[PDB]
């Protein structure tokens, strides 16, 4: 898996 | 930036819908292949996957997405091995699926594979991702 996306928006 | 581990999940075509749904506080669907099952996650059903009665859904089954699924092997509860095994009910028609969902700290991957993939082939691919998200704190 990529880096960690943001937080759900 | 959650579009891309749905991209990284499908990139091999073994997989036919995938999903991270958090399942904290709120539950909601992160990011869902468009168009198919997962998408249609609910909190009710979300609320039956990390429930108390692990041994209940084994006689009658339970959905994601409207999808009547098998619960065939549960152990998302278990220290270590954080997920669950279940066929897609065809109990009309034909077509049967392996689907694993993984648990994780705040959210619960899960992954269907195509017509004929190997059931571990989608554990191990849907444990490995959420292996890769709680080392980084989700």
């Amino acid at each position: 898996p990529p880096p960690p996306p943001p937080p759900p928006y | 930036g959650w579009n891309a581990y749905i991209d990284n999940l499908m990139a091999d075509g073994t997989c036919q819908d995938a999903a991270i749904v958090g399942y904290k506080d709120s539950p909601s669907v992160w990011a869902a292949v468009p168009g198919k099952t997962f998408v249609n996650i609910t909190p009710a059903e979300v609320g039956v996957l990390v429930g108390k009665d692990r041994s209940s859904f084994y006689v009658n089954g339970l959905t994601l997405g409207g999808q009547k699924c098998s619960v065939i092997r549960d152990s998302l509860l278990q220290d270590g091995e954080f997920s669950m095994d279940l066929r897609t009910k065809s109990t009309g028609g034909a077509p049967t699926f392996n689907v694993t969902v993984t648990k994780t700290d705040k959210t619960l991957v899960l992954l269907m594979g195509k017509e004929g993939v190997h059931g571990g082939l989608i554990n191990k691919k849907c444990y490995e991702m959420a292996s890769h998200l709680r080392r980084s704190q989700y």
